[PDB]
């Protein structure tokens, strides 16, 4: 349920890909939409070409839990808890499809920063991905 | 699967400077480490259990490389992936009991190695091919599940 | 799937005696409340959002029909269970954009159905030819995601 | 994360199969058996024929758990803490398996109490047993 040394480790990776945080969430979501394309399914009312600044502006905020959540990272749960909603009760998100974020979020992380994500560290980050992902699928339990 | 033209270029183009040795011992470190539960498969191999005990380990090298080469014959036949991976899929399912699911986990982990390893030239286009790949051959794995 | 003759009679004997609009309703009412996401698929059909406005929603009733007979036709072709669904995989993946893992969500829910149903008569060896059958059509489905 | 309402409604049909669970257990772990082969790789030292003693025997001790678990809804990590080491780090199991078992359990109780399990109740209980299977696979994550 999160161990003090996956933490001491997760603190450490986002105060080095900290001021890029904006710019890998830009390209996480688009990886996303070309990966899985029918992701899209959810943004019908976005611009989702190549390029978009919708993209661009949405990514920024996509960023801003991580980080957030990563600032307190004893009480995720607080920390993203309108998000819950918006997620699981309005918007209504196959579950799955946390999973595929993640998955090209780190695949944005080990382009940029080949040498942060060593096997460890993508293993702290690969809990922390996924303790973000059930908080904001909480509701469906 | 079906694949265009275009498709076949990012694969294999890509394809043709991997080194194979060096990411088949990643790949495989990688889902020993993240995934701890696909160790038990692996106890002939003695000591797993802590990140640089598999990191040291000489058979995560060889067995690794071996792993690697075999997404190598997909590379090739392209079209034929079934047939290709049918005896394979027997050893897999039949003698060690594998679920299908871990098949999953070593190909995202597959693709996280290669941009890691590649970096900007991992474009978006070509990790979705790649992802089209690592679907495919995963499924014909699944096979022998009937 | 390859079927053994023993395979074929629990699985045919039992369908003989199966009521389509009843479990058809209990099926897909027990889908849209024990995975609430799959809701949003279904949003043509007015309101769900509360477990008994799910139960009294008479589209959920029609729906839920519809899908049983769909297996229905499995059981039938048992050989040919690709090809019969081909048509109904474009629409569930090209159209639609359903996750083929919620297609297992159904197969599970079908089993817990014709097992509260049946009672003692749903044998271990006949839970174990149902779920080939229900992973063989899910499988079936899963297809057109190439 | 288990409401008041999925609450009262896990107490309730677990006292209404009490006396029962043990039988329940032998027959959950043989359906697995039946439907699932592979489940067979963890117990090796076991006799595994329809009608076995140790099935039986084992039977008794996962409805123990699960019986158990319910007395203490409110803290199931400190009522199960030494069964997450057993499967979790000694023996190592592969966590789909925590759906089959939960998924043959659900098939018994339909069997032997259609109406026990309404919709709603198949909810509760739903979220229950894979609350129980993630407190059991703890340790990786
Ligand atoms: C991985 C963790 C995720 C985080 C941290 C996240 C974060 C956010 C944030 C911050 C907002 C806007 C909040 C506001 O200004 O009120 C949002 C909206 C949204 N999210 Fe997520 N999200 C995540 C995953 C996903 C996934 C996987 C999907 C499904 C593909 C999804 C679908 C949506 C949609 C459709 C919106 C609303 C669009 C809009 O407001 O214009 N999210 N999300
Ligand atoms: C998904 C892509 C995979 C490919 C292409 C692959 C390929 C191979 C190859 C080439 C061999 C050795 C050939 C031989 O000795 O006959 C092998 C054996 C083996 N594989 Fe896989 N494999 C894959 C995934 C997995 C996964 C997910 C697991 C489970 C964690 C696994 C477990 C094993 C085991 C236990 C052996 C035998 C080891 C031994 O004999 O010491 N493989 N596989
Ligand atoms: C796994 C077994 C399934 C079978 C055999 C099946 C079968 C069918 C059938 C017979 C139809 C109606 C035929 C038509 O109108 O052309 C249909 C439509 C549909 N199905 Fe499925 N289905 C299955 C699973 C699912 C799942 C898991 C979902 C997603 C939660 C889903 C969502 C839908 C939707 C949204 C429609 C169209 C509804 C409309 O037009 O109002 N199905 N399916
Ligand atoms: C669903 C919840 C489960 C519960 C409540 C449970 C409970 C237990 C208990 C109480 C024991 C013996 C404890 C002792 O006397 O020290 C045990 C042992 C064991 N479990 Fe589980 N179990 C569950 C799921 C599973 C699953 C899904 C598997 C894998 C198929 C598994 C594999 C094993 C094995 C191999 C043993 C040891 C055999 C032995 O001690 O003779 N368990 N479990």
């Amino acid at each position: 349920v999160l161990s003090g040394t996956d933490k001491t480790n997760v603190k450490s990776i986002f105060s080095k890909i900290g001021g890029q945080a904006d710019d890998y969430g830009a390209e996480a979501l688009e990886r996303m939409f070309v990966t899985y394309p029918q992701t899209k399914t959810y943004f019908p009312h976005f611009d989702v070409s190549p390029g978009s600044a919708q993209v661009k502006a949405h990514g920024k905020k996509v960023a801003g839990g991580l980080s957030e959540a990563a600032n307190h990272i004893d009480d995720i749960a607080t920390s993203l808890s309108k998000l819950s909603d918006l997620h699981a009760q309005k918007l209504r998100v196959d579950p799955v499809n946390f999973k595929l974020l993640g998955q090209c979020f780190l695949v944005v992380v080990a382009i940029h920063n080949p040498s942060a994500l060593t096997p460890e560290a993508h293993a702290s980050l690969d809990k922390f991905l996924c303790a973000v992902g059930l908080v904001l699928t909480a509701k469906y339990r | 699967v079906h694949w265009s033209a275009e498709e076949k270029q990012l694969i294999t183009g890509l394809w043709g400077k991997v080194n194979v040795a060096e990411c088949g011992a990643e790949a495989l470190a990688r889902l020993l480490i993240v995934y701890p539960w696909t160790q038990r498969f692996f106890t002939s191999f003695g000591n797993l259990s802590s990140a640089s005990a598999v990191l040291g380990n000489p058979n995560v090298r060889a067995h690794g490389k071996k792993v690697l080469t075999s997404f190598g014959e997909a590379v090739k036949n392209l079209d034929n992936i079934k047939n290709t991976f049918a005896q394979l899929s027997e050893l897999h399912c039949d003698k060690l009991h594998v679920d299908p699911e871990n098949f999953r986990l070593l190909g995202d982990i597959l693709i996280i190695v290669l941009a890691g390893h590649f970096g900007k030239d991992f474009t978006p286009d070509c990790q979705a091919a790649w992802q089209k790949l690592v679907r495919a051959v995963a499924h014909a794995l699944a096979r022998k599940y009937h």
